[PDB]
RNA sequence: AGGUAGCUCAGUCGGUAUGAGCGUCCGCCUGAAAAGCGGAAGGUCGGCGGUUCGAUCCCGCCCCUG
């Protein structure tokens, strides 16, 4: 006979991705940081060296805040927690943060204006883009297993230079195993080290940022987004309670 | 798409092959190429195919077949060899003797299209003329494709004749490389990643400068509007009635750019082939000098489309003595444009200030191909050399002669050198970023091949960037010239070793046992969007002065009904709620952790602190202060049946206790004691409403949803709700040392008389504040009402375990203590022993 | 790394056992005096082949339990001679179970790392020590308070536990109808995972509880943890916005058929429109007949990308109920 | 009133502490390695000098 | 072109909303259900306004969807 009086609940699937990527980082010595989902375009966009009255910041799909004036938004990016914690901590500094971004996208199948972010820094002494590839290796065999393999592409964000885009493999992928883009990446910026006090000759360091839903969207093979953020209670239950 | 490139391979090629002949990749290859270089290639889009009998024909005649109500035509076409055909179409942009591609009966055209003899109308039709749709040729389905004059003669192969062996890229160029907005910048890019020699198409060596002998127009030009050059060059006596050549249409179809007149056919593939905008004016009707110079306060000005568009003082425009001639970068109004009326031209070639344009252009909502390259910077060393060769072009189609007069201008100072300061960077820097050993020179030849010129001094490089690279200001930006031509793929991976972390914050692993606690218990985690629901504080009837309706506002939001940023979680849990139980799930509960935003007075914005260093401590303060207050806040709602019907009896309904419950569930799971105290506060039901309290300070409410509010929002009867704030509840360290007596204990019960609007907990921390410490637990199991008790009042009986640390306790010792409990909640609840 | 997929699983279980009711205590490994003859095991039960320790502190207690629950039910009658009398504890520890190939294995030379054979000899030589869950209970489940008198344990108790702990293992559990002591043999449960037996849980056998002296209805489950096989699974729940068609199957079967068998053979027929089945009714009497036993069935029906209509769901109604009716020999309630 | 239905249990604070002392190693890149309780005396004893 | 009961839909072209279907509630049926019959409750006829003694109907503006 049934048995369950009380039935069990869940935990969101994203936020289980999270706790998951945050133990990951965390098995590796490294800490996690936090900042508001309403943020300035001091710390979303001008420290971390977007240019004023150009199309790589204006053309950015950004929730702005009334009135017109007050340089407030929603964060587009979990980028600001790099501002963050290089004001907040000393140095050396690996951490991660983990938290909502918002765009101005409509939500569909594979696109939702309100989604998550995992952002990753380091600085220190003597980064190379060779433990950022490191990096991404050991969350890429974390979040998708021994056989995955990181490829990395040079691409453009104003807070990294060199800046590249993080491609993923996977075993038991959709059409099978192929290359799926998973995040950006790239060494940060000497302007974002100097807007924080940093001595870019003594300092080197990498940053990333992948979105939670699309990873969980191309792992788990989500047909659409809307499931993820809508609230169904028969999307969640099938992941478990997630104690 | 203010990023796109289309372009065909064959242009590509053509460029690239002048220096490196014979040059010639697949372009699943060059995809790979160019991707590994940091271009994104969106589409690779090849033309045709077509096969069978698709040649290009001349129509003999049109006998136009009347009657119907299109106007349909029939049209006789050789084939050559004078074997005449017979097709019906009812395109009407062609006359007699027109070149058009037809498709014979038995070719086949994209995709799986095979043109077969049907009979249609009053003729036959063996076959058909084709348009730039139907040949996956062009996006112009409108008309049928009609070639210039003299493009091929009648009976060539279609698929050579249009280029169907051709591909066009699509890509999305990164807003730091404007200079590969061309042809000329790919083509450079192309020749570093094969290293090929490259010769430049925007170079003097292809054709020796027009002269010049003088300026060919008076122009002033005021220095604050951020103008680097400005040149111009007439062509006078052109031919109205002359159209541009094949190869020249053909490649400006394929970048996405239809053909006009052939005096901005040449503005446009000039603009194209080296990425320097063009525009071409009428000569005739310029009317006195020009002048450059910012836009009165509410000067308007009407574009070539007729558009009048109130400017702004920060506008820079260009005007003569007459009326406004362009608005700089961005479009050209309809005084100077250039027409089939037109005959003379006066070419302009200028540089504008990328910031000036990028204002002004997203200000007016318009965009353009110029205005894209002006906001991504523009070479201004090609300015004259563009205008040459867009003069030379257009001489040469239109029939015209070049006018020996240039006006050009270099500023107040005239600038000859447009290079950007050197830069001094370490020779192994690359080497050390990337954690590669290049090989030795290897950085000083990849920044060779972009142009820059390198002096070697020790183990310093003195880098000189071009002039169409301004992007170029740092070493970092060198590093990533070196890197991305290197290939990225040559990098190791190693793992960093990092320091001793210590792992989760308090507040994080809080988080985590508060969401294992409530999923448990039955709870579903919802993501609550910040986004209010349009007037949600009206239907719960709030005040006009409750704070929860001062709310931060969003201006441009996707629904334009909601702007309102939540300042309490329940309108989104609530929103969840109803929508679960309109698809037929109708026992939910569900929660939510998540911040919420409240601004204040001290909310404002906060200009622009300089980012050349750190900024200071009160500037940090400044703008932590100035964001809205956003505290994490964890709130849960429950309808329908908490526990569900099955073999063991009909379920139990959603009751305010419940909510009750879920507010110690989070207390266990945050390790604080807890207090409940009666409160009225909305949504919330006046007499089913707790207000939680941590010690003295309030951290939430819980309780069943006012009914007045279940009805107007359309949400289901009974449903309750909780929402604390969880940065008010302390965080707790607790170093437990039980007291655990082996010593038997002693059951009492005690059943007392209070007031029935006197709280059970209030009587039970008197009854245990008499009992002393040999009370070791105490339990309410009965709240009785009626007639055996008397009016207003209301009976509960306690379940009283005594228990002594050191000796077993008779009965007496523990009746002693009983009476002593008795006679505090006597004193503090006026309770009265049950006879 | 991190955490092994087996040590995350033990703080699960641990957590939703604790949130559940349960109360953990640390198991002593040495049996109490006599404990399976309290119990009645057969001689040959695989339990009595237990490791003996020479040198015990107790002389009457030098073997090491082969199982979890004397142990549990030793801390359960302490709580209940001290006054706590209402008690729900669990336990995760290794038992001890040699076997045959159980010896010794002389002095390896320490000069040198041992071969493989021998480190396989050192390991082989030693008794299966496997990780187990189990948890008793006894007095009221639910305590009473203003709401009710409480409801006092029963082995659906027990059997819940079993499921509390496949959701936190994130693997599906099937309960078959078993004989094994301790358990009353009518209120016990075989569990499997797939088609492998894990443990057992129910009401203890009314014999044992008065010979042990444990209170009456005591229930008990113990699984073998590393029976049960890790799950990594990757859901991809179909969620249709489509409004559900919502009915109700009466169906009577013989009064020992399992509602289990009842439940899949509906499911089976029912097809993919079958979103949820839930018995919500069991009844027996003169309306039904002797034997016999209803069973009646809430049934949401709904389409993926369409309003089903009230005749589709009738016909995957009546298609289920002809699947019951091979399957288990349900008859429609008239 | 009280609203406890389901009474809160309790992991044993023995465990809760070895969770913590766990927790605090792997934050510093370690991992958490097992063994048997009955052990040979070549591992206890012998193996270990 | 339409907006009409909680939802889905006909009707009424200035002076008692003509009505259905589902849903909801209520009786028959069942130990209790579902399904079925049976009956009831249930309509400022899109907001804002004019015109009129009086507007779901006619006039102005606007929301809404194809
Ligand atoms: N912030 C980028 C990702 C990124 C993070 C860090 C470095 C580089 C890229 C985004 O939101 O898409
Ligand atoms: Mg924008
Ligand atoms: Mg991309
Ligand atoms: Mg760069
Ligand atoms: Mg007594
Ligand atoms: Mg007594
Ligand atoms: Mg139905
Ligand atoms: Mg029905
Ligand atoms: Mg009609
Ligand atoms: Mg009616
Ligand atoms: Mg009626
Ligand atoms: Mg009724
Ligand atoms: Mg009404």
């Amino acid at each position: 006979l049934p048995s369950t009086r009380v039935p069990a609940g869940a935990r969101h699937p994203i936020i289980m991705l999270a706790e998951h990527v945050a133990d990951t980082f965390i098995a590796m010595g490294w800490e996690l940081a936090e900042g508001p989902e309403v943020e300035t375009e001091q710390f979303n966009f001008d420290a971390l060296n977007f240019p004023a009255d150009h199309p790589a910041r204006g053309e950015q799909d950004t929730f702005y805040i009334a009135p017109e004036d007050s340089r407030q938004l929603l964060r587009t990016h979990t980028s600001p927690v790099q501002i963050r914690t290089l004001l907040a901590r000393e140095l050396p500094v690996y951490i991660i943060s983990i938290g909502r971004t918002f765009r101005t996208d409509e939500l569909d199948a594979t696109h939702t204006p309100i989604f998550h972010q995992v952002e990753g820094l380091a600085v220190d002494r003597g980064l190379s883009m060779a433990h950022l590839r490191g990096t991404l290796d050991a969350f890429a065999r974390a979040e998708f297993g021994p056989s995955a393999r990181t490829r990395i592409r040079p691409h453009f964000f104003p807070f990294t230079e060199p800046s590249a885009e993080v491609d993923v493999w996977f075993a038991n992928k959709i059409g099978g195993a192929a290359w799926v883009e998973w995040g950006g990446c790239g060494m940060v910026h000497p302007n974002v080290l100097r807007a924080t006090g940093i001595d870019p000759d003594l300092y080197s360091g990498f940053a990333f940022g992948m979105g939670l839903e699309r990873t969980l969207q191309f792992r788990n093979g989500i047909p659409d987004m809307r499931d993820m953020v809508e609230g169904d209670v028969r999307f969640s239950l099938p992941f478990g309670v997630g104690a | 798409q203010s990023n796109a490139m289309r372009l065909p391979y064959s242009w590509l090629r053509e460029v690239v092959a002048v220096g490196a002949s014979g040059w010639d990749v697949t372009p699943g290859e060059l995809e790979q190429t160019l991707l590994r270089i940091g271009h994104e290639v969106e589409e690779v889009i090849p033309l045709g195919p077509v096969d069978g009998p698709v040649t290009v024909g001349r129509v003999a005649d049109i006998e136009e077949l009347t009657g119907y109500k299109k106007p349909i035509r029939a049209c006789a076409v050789d084939i050559g060899d004078r074997q005449y055909r017979e097709i019906i179409c009812g395109a009407t942009n062609f006359a007699v003797g027109d070149l058009v591609v037809v498709a014979l009966p038995g070719a086949t055209l994209p995709g799986g299209f095979t043109i077969s003899a049907r009979k249609a109308y009053g003729r036959n039709s063996d076959g058909m003329i084709c348009s730039a749709a139907e040949l996956n040729l062009g996006a112009d389905h409108s008309g049928i494709l009609v070639l210039p004059p003299g493009a091929a003669e009648p009976g060539a192969d279609g698929a050579g004749v249009l280029g169907l062996d051709d591909v066009v890229f699509h890509l999305a160029i990164t807003p730091d490389r404007g200079y590969c907005m061309s042809v000329r910048g790919l083509a450079r890019e192309l020749a570093c990643a094969y290293d090929l020699d490259f010769v430049d198409p925007a170079s003097n060596s292809r054709v020796p400068p027009l002269p010049i002998e003088g300026p060919a127009w008076p122009l002033t030009v005021q220095p604050e509007t951020g103008v680097r050059r400005f040149a111009l060059r007439p062509v006078i006596g052109i031919d109205p009635a002359a159209v541009s050549p094949w190869w020249l249409q053909r490649r400006l179809l394929l970048c996405g750019i239809r053909a006009t007149c052939p005096a901005v056919d040449v503005t446009n593939y000039v603009m194209l082939e080296l990425g320097h905008p063009m525009h071409a004016h009428d000569r005739n009707r310029i009317s006195g000098t020009l002048g450059v110079r910012f836009a009165r306060s509410g000067e308007t000005a009407v574009t070539l489309d007729g558009i009048e568009r109130k400017l702004d003082t920060a506008d820079v425009l260009i005007v003569d003595d007459a009326a406004t001639a362009a608005i700089g970068g961005v479009m050209g109004a309809a005084s100077t444009e250039v027409r089939a009326d037109s005959t003379d031209v006066l070419l302009e070639a200028a540089i504008w200030d990328p910031a000036a344009v990028s204002r002004t252009q997203r200000r007016l909502h318009l965009p353009s191909e110029a205005a894209r390259r002006y906001e991504r910077t523009v070479d201004p060393a090609i300015s004259v050399a563009a205008l040459d060769r867009c003069a030379r072009l257009l001489a040469d189609i239109a029939g015209g002669e070049v006018s020996p007069t240039l006006t050009d201008w270099r500023g107040d100072p005239p600038c000859d050198d447009w290079s950007p300061p050197p830069i001094r960077m370490g020779v192994d820097v690359p080497d050390r970023i990337a954690g590669v050993a290049y090989p030795q020179g290897t950085t000083a030849r990849r920044l060779a091949q972009i142009g820059a010129v390198v002096t070697h001094d020790g183990d310093t490089l003195t880098v000189t960037p071009p002039s169409w690279r301004p992007d170029l200001r740092q070493p970092a930006d060198l590093v990533e010239e070196v890197l991305r031509l290197e290939g990225l793929e040559v990098i190791p991976s190693v793992l960093p070793p990092a320091p001793a972390g210590r792992g989760l914050t308090a507040g994080q692993q809080r988080r985590r046992t508060i969401g294992r606690s409530l999923a448990l218990s039955g709870y579903v985690e919802i993501l609550p969007t910040p986004f209010l629901p349009a007037g949600v504080f009206d239907l719960w009837g709030l005040e006009a002065d409750d704070s929860r309706r001062m709310t931060t506002r969003v201006l441009n939001p996707l629904e334009a009904d909601r702007p309102q940023l939540a300042t309490t979680l329940l309108p989104a849990l609530l929103e969840a709620l109803v929508r679960n139980v309109s698809r037929g799930l109708v026992d939910v509960a569900l929660f939510a952790i998540a911040q919420v935003v409240q601004p204040t007075e001290q909310t404002r914005g906060v200009g622009l602190i300089p980012v050349d260093r750190r900024p200071t401590d009160d500037e940090i303060a400044m703008l932590d202060a100035s964001l809205p207050r956003q505290p994490q806040h964890v709130a849960a709602v429950l309808a329908g049946l908490r526990e569900p019907r099955g073999p063991w009896g009909p379920g139990r309904p959603v009751e305010a206790a419940d909510a009750f419950e879920a507010v110690r569930i989070i207390a266990r799971a945050s390790r604080v004691d807890v207090t409940l105290r009666p409160a009225q506060y909305l949504p919330w039901h006046p007499g089913r409403c707790a207000q939680v309290f941590v010690g003295e300070s309030s951290v939430g409410h819980a309780g069943q949803l006012h009914p007045a509010v279940i009805e107007r929002s359309g949400l289901p009867k009974g449903t309750c709700a909780v929402e604390l704030n969880l940065d008010a509840i302390p965080c707790s360290a607790p170093l437990p040392a039980p007291r655990v007596s082996p010593y038997p204990a002693v059951f009492q019960d005690v059943s007392l008389v209070v007031a029935a609007d006197i709280p059970a907990q209030a009587v039970a921390d008197a009854v245990r504040a008499g009992a002393g410490d040999l009370l070791e637990d105490i339990a309410l199991f009965d709240v009785f009402t009626g007639p055996q008790i008397g009016e207003h009042r209301k009976s509960l009986t306690f379940a009283l375990r005594f228990r002594a640390p050191d000796r077993t306790l008779t009965e007496d010792d523990a009746s002693a203590a009983r009476d002593a409990a008795v006679q505090s909640a006597a004193e503090r609840v006026g309770a009265v022993l049950r006879g």
